[PDB]
């Protein structure tokens, strides 16, 4: 869940302005252009902040996006609407720079998406712009810039 | 005629007619599709039903 | 005289087969009141889903590259685009103005979703497709990643349209 | 070395003609530009003007920069530089570009690839095709009109 469902017990202190963006609720990218192509797809599971792949059913229902990677990588999920079950996808043709889930890494390392849509060190897909940031016991994020697929 | 380009008014009228046909089909059958076979239906939210389904 | 008229009709039909929106005069109004399966035609230009920030380039073309993969050919006149695939693929033609002989092309760097000409009717859903030397999509060494969304649908004796999403190149 | 020549010209320019008046090093941008083009700006490390650029990482004290390069590290193509701020305009490799680029010191329709110095050379992993022949601006400076559309497959 992008937004922590459990309510907080205390009001936050809005005095500092540093290191206030390394959160899982942060949706989108650090740098966003007005000419970016954005699509919306039915969500299979929770692909938020993970690479997505197109999955076709038996034909009765339309195609959807599921967390994955490898040669089946189609795009990167940057946002999700839970009420409508909709996943926001930036196509792999379009380049993306933002915080993505990392497999539980130093700047300059070449990262590729695994079968679960998690970035892992090495075809390369992105370059790590920072180090792993731990949000939960198994949840790690990393700032990466995706520039398509190149061997 | 060659490029199938229309004025805004006529294009809006035709598009609205098609959308109303789709809405009537949804209200009747409970599914949204543009194929005669009925495949590739749009995944819809729960608690959204028609008279037939 | 009458034989010449018949031959003219035959050649006119053959030429009009390879046309986006051939102009015909009919005696009756065809009825297609059913709103389903009304979009699988050869004059349906563009794509099923279109974004405002899509890049379109108009180029002179040789032959008829409509709904086909196009490659840049340099000859004196400016270079043109010819229907072809393989490793020379440059883009895909989505519309043609025959009066100006100008083809609108989506570059391979931009993803597309729409109906394209297929080599035959041996293409199913979830099938890897490759552009052949004639610019047609054939079932699978694929430099690009194209997956068929529907099955091949026949319109003419050789016209086979299939809904395909192309989202770049492989590695 | 500089987009605008540092030495002031000694004479006025003649502008009665209109042919072959674009083969200059200050012709920034592209010959054919779309209104839906994605453009970024990065700190510059050197003079990557009209050259292939790659991401350069320091010791972490300061932000990353872009430097001339290619091969398996190419990130985009620089098309303009603001000298006062040291800013390099970058068009990502994911977006196709058509314009004049520095050529290594070639016929139309030849395949080109970026070298370690960010210069085009005759051919692997980058889709670049030269649309003209080499234009010599200086004894060591050569330019060429080429179109770069994504990366190829190995």
């Amino acid at each position: 869940m992008k937004n922590p469902q459990q309510d907080s017990g205390l009001l936050s202190n809005s005095i500092d302005f540093r290191d206030q963006n390394l959160i899982f609720s942060n949706s989108g990218g650090v740098c966003t252009s007005s000419k970016d192509k954005i699509e919306n797809y039915p969500a299979k599971g929770y692909p938020y902040k993970r690479g997505v792949k197109l999955s076709f059913g038996d034909g009765t229902t339309e195609l959807e996006v599921e967390a994955g990677g490898g040669d089946d990588l189609y795009g990167v999920c940057s946002d999700i609407d839970e009420f409508s079950g909709m996943a926001t996808v930036i196509p792999i043709t379009n380049n993306f720079t933002g915080y993505l889930t990392l497999k539980k890494v130093n700047p300059g390392d070449k990262l590729n998406f695994n079968q679960h849509g998690e970035l892992e060190k090495v075809s390369v897909n992105a370059i790590a712009l920072s180090k792993a940031h731990k949000l939960t016991e198994d949840l790690f994020i990393v700032l990466a810039s995706v520039f398509g697929n190149r061997a | 005629i060659n490029n199938n380009l229309l004025p805004f008014a006529q294009a809006y009228k035709l598009a609205s007619s098609e959308i109303i046909k789709l809405i009537n089909h949804f209200v009747l059958t409970g599914t949204v599709s543009i194929q005669k076979d009925g495949k590739n239906q749009k995944r819809l939210l729960p608690n959204m039903y028609g008279l037939l389904n | 005289t009458t034989q010449l008229v018949k031959e003219y009709q035959e050649k006119r039909s053959k030429l009009e087969k390879f046309m986006k929106n051939p102009q015909h005069d009919a005696s009756l109004l065809s009825n297609s009141n059913e709103f389903r399966d009304k979009n699988v035609e050869f004059f349906a230009s563009g794509g099923t889903r279109t974004s405002k920030f899509d890049k379109l380039e108009n180029h002179p073309f040789l032959g008829y590259p409509y709904k086909r993969g196009v490659k840049r050919v340099i000859q004196h006149y400016e270079p043109h685009v010819e229907a072809g695939g393989g490793e020379d693929l440059y883009g895909i033609c989505i519309d043609i103005d025959e009066f100006s002989k100008t083809a609108t092309i989506v570059p391979i760097t931009n993803n597309f979703e729409g109906y394209l000409v297929a080599k035959d009717s041996t293409v199913k859903v979830k099938d890897k497709l490759i552009f052949n030397k004639d610019g047609a999509l054939e079932k699978v060494k694929a430099t690009i990643n194209a997956t068929a969304l529907t099955d091949a649908k026949q319109i003419s004796n050789e016209v086979y349209l299939v809904k395909v999403a192309v989202f770049g190149n492989k590695a």
